[PDB]
């Protein structure tokens, strides 16, 4: 349905931290490297990965709610239906 | 008022209805699955929010053509209607009848037999890379409700499948985050109030509202045929309850509701004479809970069914909800274990199963202090051996460091809880049957007195022929001898309430005693039976050559219906027991 | 080359120390495990990895203060290393010694004996709501990998510990999604290639690069002293074998790696003589594989421990990739077995009982086909009891509509899968040991020969006293001979190889024919001595009136160590079998 994610993540390492809220493609890059600094912290925790967040509906832009870039990111954004809902990949 | 259903027999019959009267019919559903649960023991509040989605996937995807897969099965009821079976209603849950769950082995239709929570989405993505590896193209939908969101089999099997890409179809349901729970929860906690399935590599639709069949007839149909790609994930907005305005406030209150008045909702409250076990046992934990510090329940949503209620208000701190995960549950209590307190599981005796890993290894070889209360011992009576625990006996005993006991009454049931919460050197265990007894009052009417461990306790007097058995059977056991106890006593009935560490003293005695010995259980062969020749046979070197055969359920699952043929099926009124001292 | 290791024997020396003496110490560590696992059977690519982790959990957080917890305790190596268990790893694994995974009945430190995978979060957050309810105030650290992140236990208890907001900690391991697998997982399909489980309810942080021990101390103390609210999860980059160039990329490959040479890797090639069950069971499927479309098996990462990599490269689509979660595989077993296919499951005999809910339920009450290959039988030798599947035959055996057969050797072993992919009407399963025996080759070499089911197999003659059993007992029953075969031959053996449905008549004519019999099986007591009783029981009435004592499993968990000796302790050595006989 709608769509929304928080991340928790106390300390969101400031490397690598992305938002993107198209139609039901989403790209949500919730990232703690922590690779030089933990969250000010001394630590070569090399690390790699970012998140993904597609949509079994084709987001409209009706409610939108963001809170995030330092230790959160957090969005909702709408919809609710029909036409070929998809989540995590629209496989052939 | 029921115009369109009465032509009806299977969904080909609906194939070309449109959407308006979908919805007339719909409504008809309501008001018919009313007046046949009206007869007994429905599974309701579900089954009406479900109606909408059963003439969906009813309508959309044929069977079976499509293999569409339900949750538990409670809410089975219209699609048992629309499947065939709108005439047995007046028959479901009773003997010779239908089972309150899809069960495979009866009509074509009947897609693979539930009756276990989160056991189905795993078999639909097996169906689905099974139809795409034989060529075929079918779809293969899966139903379920939050309550079988909570499980492991669920999510497992859920992200395998997005792993797969095996083009299969996932449905969760309520919402509101009002459960699908096991048949015979009495009673939830109530409570007072997007799902990220993405990484579990699905696609998730819903929750849509299940309330207007115009909305799931315009999505199955609109996309979901065969060009689906992969799987997908259906959650649905339901209203447990609809459409009928008193469970529509009241769904657990008619939840498994018994034969009720259509009109006010009135059930029957002839059973305030003697009350069940499971409140028998809430009602008696207190009065351990209330002298002690640590005493501390685990249940896996079966609070009513376990009456565990009596329990939790009063100690808002010492009841825990958990879901529907026994496993999760048999470690947080072990988890617990190790700090000392003395926290004890509540459980049914089918449920273990789910979790008997952790038994085996988090806690026997932890040797941790869980105290296990296998609730609905063996025969469940009206709801099919997809809850008959009849197993307990056999896969726990067989553990070193458990102790397993089971009651005769309410009395022995917690003259035994004063044991398992005073032990806390290593686990033990409750098998607890689903009934009624003669219960003397709490330990302020003298009933909560601890007795040793592994002593056993002779119920009657009698010396030419043996007999044993715990769980419900020494009712019955009692029971046994009324066509037997006017043979000069014949019978002595001993309830060795312990089954490992056995009363190996009792049954010594009692072995050269008399010449016989008959035990008798509410298990598979692998318990009681088991236990007890094999300390009968270490023991035999003084004469174990008395004749000995364990009445326990035979090799065959028992069905749903009355319990009383159900002893009667499983050779267990009290003349199959007499019969087989008779040949003796 | 270890300065700073000769010093420590518990965090307290370390306390102190500098980050960057710190990863000097950690170099040592990588040192000094490789020099003690270059002796015997240490999983070691994970605790290569681990090192820089177990350092950081010793140093921030002290113990008993802080109850940490391990994975199935394969990495727990470092851990014990710190724990004042460096100068006993010449003794790991061996008998009287150390288990290669942390074991709570130890020392102090040991916190909660582990043993199978993702059961442990659960006792993580248990302990943590307890030290609550006690009021204490300590850190509770539960530490896993990718590995136990599939399973069921897991996702449940990590969802309910993000409900009850208990102060507690998770860390995942394994960034690049490499597992941390079961003891005796000789290799897993090599892969050629994040959570956001705060929906979940938990504070997920990482993966952190594993490798820098800089990394994790500016973390552990830096937020998670109890000021932390809550529930934490800590995902980890690891590489596993980090620390030995050869494993670095070897890791599978030195996982379970035995003896090696230091400098090489090399290890001991002599098994080339009789290869294992394991191997004589995927090389021997293929033979029907290819006779067959629709043969398929099912594993749960027990790949190389199961030897099926010799049936998936060949069918790249009829070996199908589960997770470690034998829950959704055995019914993903029963959701094929559906589409008329014959799927079929290689699960070890104690990892069974982590889906013995399926088994019972989803398939006997569907009598879908289903055919389970329950490796590691028993007594699994050097790895503790934590893998001891001694009760395959107590809780399968138990159910209606199973089948349930035991090998001898690779013959009867493949002998009866010619059997087993054969019938479809039913499930059935298989209970093999691990080790060796005399193999004839393939049904090439005829050794696909099916076999009637429910028939039995004498392999002796012997008419004063009898002998039964299956699985790896009835070589031993042949040994059993060795002191016995020069007596006259008073032992017969009959490898009866049906556990259920039981040859009847074989038992039969052992029956009266001998005046004594004595089953064996490597079981707990509720297996086939209770069944042979139990029949041996209502066919009693022929004079059901011979001594019999089943030598099974004695009621306790029996160690890691020598095989050998694991007889000798469990009394299972001839000579032991061999005494019973004798007495008589």
């Amino acid at each position: 349905h709608e769509i929304k994610m928080r991340f928790d993540m106390p300390g969101l390492s400031k490397e690598d931290v992305k938002i993107s809220v198209e139609d039901n493609v989403l790209v949500i890059k919730g990232e703690q490297k922590k690779e030089d600094s933990d969250d000010s912290w001394s630590g070569r925790s090399v690390s790699s990965y970012g998140t993904r967040l597609q949509l079994p509906d084709n987001c409209e832009k009706d409610k939108i709610k963001a809170e995030l870039k330092n230790g959160v990111l957090f969005i909702t954004i709408p919809k609710t239906k029909v036409e070929r809902k998809v989540i995590d990949v629209q496989i052939q | 008022p029921t115009p369109l259903l009465d032509t009806i027999n299977y969904p080909i019959h609906m194939k070309n209805l449109s959407v308006k009267e979908l919805k007339q019919l719909s409504d008809e559903l309501r008001s018919d699955v009313i007046f046949n649960v009206s007869k007994t023991g429905g599974h309701l509040g579900s089954s009406l929010g479900v109606v909408e989605l059963t003439v969906a996937l009813h309508y959309i995807f044929n069977t079976p053509q499509d293999k569409i897969l339900w949750d538990v099965g409670h809410q089975s009821y219209p699609h048992k209607i629309l499947t065939g079976r709108r005439g047995k209603m007046p028959t479901m849950r009773q003997t010779n009848g239908l089972s309150g769950f899809t069960k495979r082995g009866e009509s074509e239709h009947d897609c693979f037999g539930t009756g276990h929570s989160s056991t189905t989405i795993s078999a639909g993505l097996g169906m689905a890379v099974g139809r795409d590896l034989k060529g075929k193209n079918n779809n293969v939908v899966a139903v379920i409700g939050d309550g079988a969101m909570t499980a492991g089999q669920a999510y497992e099997a859920m992200n395998n499948a997005g792993y797969l890409d095996s083009d299969m179809i996932v449905i969760l349901n309520d919402n509101k985050q009002v459960s699908l729970p096991t048949a015979t929860l009495d009673g939830p906690s109530p409570p007072v109030g997007s799902s990220l399935f993405e990484e579990l590599g699905l696609y998730y639709i819903g929750p849509v509202d299940g309330h207007n069949i115009d909305d799931l007839v315009a999505i199955l149909k609109e996309v979901k045929s065969t060009r689906t790609t992969g799987p997908v994930l259906i959650h649905v907005v339901t209203e447990k309850g609809r459409g009928y305005p008193y469970a529509e406030r009241a769904d657990d209150k008619y939840h498994g509701v018994v034969k009720f008045d259509p009109a006010t909702g009135r059930q029957f409250k002839t059973t305030n004479k003697t009350q069940s076990y499971t409140t028998y046992f809430a009602e008696a934990l207190v009065a351990e809970a209330e002298v002690d510090k640590d005493v501390v329940a685990i249940h896996a949503a079966m609070g009513g069914g376990t009456g565990l209620n009596l329990f939790q208000r009063r100690f808002p701190t010492r009841c825990f909800d958990v879901g529907i995960a026994e496993q999760h549950a048999v470690t947080f209590a072990a988890g617990l274990a190790c700090e000392g307190l003395k926290p004890f599981c509540a459980i049914y005796s089918s449920f273990m199963q789910r979790a008997y890993d952790q038994v085996v290894h988090d806690v026997d070889l932890q040797k941790l202090p869980v105290r296990f209360a296998m609730d609905r011992a063996g025969l469940v009576g009206a709801d099919g051996p997809t809850h008959c625990g009849a197993f307990d006996v056999t896969f726990m005993a067989c553990l070193p460091n458990m102790i397993v006991m089971a009651p005769s009454d309410e009395a022995d049931l917690f003259n035994m809880v004063a044991t398992a919460v005073a032990i806390d050197d290593r686990p033990s265990c409750f098998r607890y049957p689903r009934g009624n007894g003669i219960g003397v009052a709490l330990p302020p009417g003298n009933k909560g007195v601890p007795i040793e461990i592994g002593k056993g306790r002779i119920l009657k007097e009698g010396e030419r022929v043996a007999l044993l058995g715990y769980g419900s059977a020494v009712q019955s056991c009692l029971g046994a001898a009324v066509m037997l106890e006017e043979r000069g006593l014949n019978v002595t009935v001993a309830d060795a309430r312990f089954c490992k560490p056995l009363d190996r003293a009792l049954i010594r005695s009692l072995a050269k005693s008399h010449e016989v010995l008959i035990t008798v259980e509410e298990g598979s062969i692998g318990g009681f039976g088991s236990h007890v020749v094999q300390f009968l046979a270490l023991d035999g070197l003084l004469d174990g050559k008395l004749k000995w055969r364990p009445m326990v359920l035979p090799d065959r699952y028992i069905d749903h219906g009355a319990p009383a043929d159900q002893l009667a099926e499983a050779g267990l009124m009290p003349s199959h027991i007499a019969a087989t001292a008779l040949n003796l």
